[PDB]
């Protein structure tokens, strides 16, 4: 017996229902996300980290000249100083005053640190959506399972065959371009491979941290040795990497919007409460039993004894009753105006129950299922004193939920008040042209 | 990699407001404070307190 229905995209807050199939008892349905996971598609760009410079050994040629030969390197620099008189320890180097000549070489490759501290440059396409659901209905206990979330793919979970539709919403927190620093993740705009500019954060980049071809753009120049010293100097712009370490801002880990959560294993955004999530469940036919072997109820009456719209579950009510077949009863609100905590009660020949209800409105009305009867609840709820709480509301808000009896007193004489003069104005226009009609006749 | 231990700042002294969280800091060293609503306009907030 396949069940249909829509629930918010909440983690922790289940989905409570019951599947009506006439002849048979309800079978109360309870559907709650344990996590839901936004995994989008991702392809590797490039990896960078901070640069490590090599520098060979100088070749000082002593009365002569060298020339300076390209090579595959990354920034690889090649520059000959002339008239360099180097000493040594031992002494003056070479012979010639003027005519010695000294070569530096220079190129850029991955530091040592770059094998743990580096940061990865993806690409993110739009890719799939997984959840895990915890689902427990009539006298079956709490089963879970990973699903898709695409509407297709059913679950099979406690023999019951379950289907979680699209979200309504095709929201993601991830733009085009991410990179992932440690355990943090950032919507950055990074250049592509090897356009990186010296001092940015490609200005190093290679497409995998193993890989042996290396791109590097930085201002590395060789300087003129000091006067009698053997040594290649250079200038170089500082690393981008550590430079967009300090820039780097808040991460996404820090700032996604509805309160996600951003996982790296695979990279996704984690418990995003965005729009709702269409649901179907086929439950089995073991599940369902026969109304004449399970109890009815009849004369019900509601009393909400004590109501607070607070975010926990501050209402309180007993219903009367008088049943037959006297038995455990499922329990259920059809309508948003209340969320209910028990599932089920037990029943006697006569008697009544108490359960409790979470509600924002002021003055809550809603319906009560109990064994396919129904009984309705009215009452006043008093405000919370506490301003301020650690945990998300169970109950759901609506326009006319904080509107008192008293203001719509108010509406209502307003509106009908400004109405009624309206309407004297129009009488009075009829009625003197009726009289006025009556004049020439 | 490697395990560091780091600092932890003193507990804040939270004080509550009709939807207004306020928080007093008394940081030992620049401690870096960040908030955002769990809507769907997340406005984050960032900023490093070094005294009270
Ligand atoms: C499902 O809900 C029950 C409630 O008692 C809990 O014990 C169980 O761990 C939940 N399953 C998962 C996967 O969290």
């Amino acid at each position: 017996y396949e069940h249909t229905a829509v629930m918010p995209n909440k983690v922790g807050i289940p989905y409570k229902a019951l599947v009506e199939r006439p002849g048979y008892a309800p079978v109360h349905l309870q559907i709650q996300l344990v996590n839901t996971r936004i995994i989008p598609s991702t392809n590797l760009e490039y990896i960078t980290c901070k640069y490590k410079t090599k520098v060979p050994s100088p070749v000082v040629k002593c009365c002569g000249a060298t020339q300076c030969t390209s090579k595959p390197h990354p920034d690889y620099q090649c520059q000959v100083f002339s008239g360099v008189y180097p000493f040594m320890y031992g002494g003056a180097y070479c012979f010639c005053d003027t005519e010695n000549t000294q070569m530096s070489e220079a190129y850029v490759e991955r530091s040592e640190e770059c094998s743990i501290d580096h940061a990865k440059a993806y690409k993110v396409h739009t890719g799939t959506v997984q959840a895990m659901v915890n689902i427990t209905y009539g006298s079956v206990s709490w089963r879970s399972a990973d699903v898709y979330v695409n509407g297709e793919t059913p679950a099979k979970i406690g023999d019951a065959k379950l289907i979680i539709g699209p979200l309504s919403s095709a929201w993601s927190p991830f733009d085009n371009k991410v990179v992932v620093y440690g355990h943090e993740v950032y919507n950055y705009d990074f250049p592509e491979y090897g356009t990186g500019k010296a001092g940015s954060f490609g200005d190093l980049q290679s497409r995998t941290s193993t890989s042996n071809d290396l791109y590097a753009n930085t201002n590395l120049k060789l300087q003129r040795p000091q006067a009698g010293i053997v040594h290649t100097p250079f200038t170089q712009v500082p690393s981008g990497f550590e430079r967009w370490k300090k820039d780097k801002g808040a991460p996404l880990n820090d700032v996604a919007p509805f309160g996600c959560s951003i996982a790296l294993e695979p990279l996704r955004a984690e418990n995003c409460a965005v729009g709702s999530i269409p649901i179907s469940i086929d439950i089995p036919d073991a599940a369902f039993t026969r109304i004449s072997e399970t109890p009815t109820v009849s004369d019900l009456e509601c009393k909400i004894t004590e109501c607070t719209y607070a975010f926990d579950f501050g209402g309180i009510a007993t219903v009367a009753y008088k049943s037959s077949k006297a038995g455990n009863c499922p329990i259920h609100s059809p309508s948003g105006v209340a969320v209910i905590k028990e599932n089920d009660v037990t029943l006697a020949e006569s008697g009544s129950f108490t359960f409790h209800f979470s509600t924002a409105n002021i003055h809550p009305a809603f319906k009560l299922q109990v064994c396919t009867s129904a009984v309705t609840c009215k009452g006043d709820c008093k405000p919370p004193k506490d301003h301020i709480v650690d945990y998300a509301a169970q109950h759901t808000e609506s326009f006319t939920s904080a509107i008192s009896a008293t203001a719509w007193s108010w509406i209502k004489v307003l509106v009908g008040g400004t109405s009624a003069f309206i309407v004297l104005g129009l009488i009075a226009t009829a009625v003197v042209a009726l009289v006025l009609f009556f004049h020439r006749h | 990699k490697a395990k560091c231990i780091a600092t932890l700042a003193p507990e804040p002294l939270v004080e509550h407001k009709h939807r207004t969280l306020i928080l007093h800091l008394h940081p030992d060293h620049p401690t870096l404070l960040t908030t955002r609503s769990l809507g769907s306009d997340a406005n984050p907030t960032r900023q490093w307190i070094e005294r009270p």
